[PDB]
């Protein structure tokens, strides 16, 4: 039975007319808020005198 | 703020107008219930945290 039965092509269209787009891009941004606490303190007590 | 620790510390009534709140503030942990029992997510360093 040696013969060939089949086959596979590695055609593609031209987008003169363009039918496809392919993967599409935009544009984002995010953002990050980062507030600063306050630390409890230290304290030197002294003599008022 | 009333029900602070800074109340029931010293004297129950301590609190006045001269305290404030930092605005810095964070969710620290949430508490969810799994299945009857409790799990504590770590919640606090989370960018939607703040």
């Amino acid at each position: 039975d040696l013969a060939v039965i089949g086959f596979e092509l590695d055609t593609r269209f031209t987008n003169t007319n363009r039918r496809q787009r392919g993967h599409l891009l935009q544009t984002r941004a995010l953002q990050f808020r980062h507030p600063i606490p306050m630390h409890a303190p230290v304290t030197l007590p002294m003599d008022t005198m | 703020m009333g029900n602070s620790n800074a109340n029931l510390l010293i004297q129950r009534g301590m609190l006045e107008v001269s305290d404030t709140i930092d605005p810095a503030g964070r969710l620290k942990n949430l508490f969810v219930l799994l299945g009857g029992k409790v799990v504590k997510f770590k919640v606090d360093r989370l960018p939607r945290a703040v």
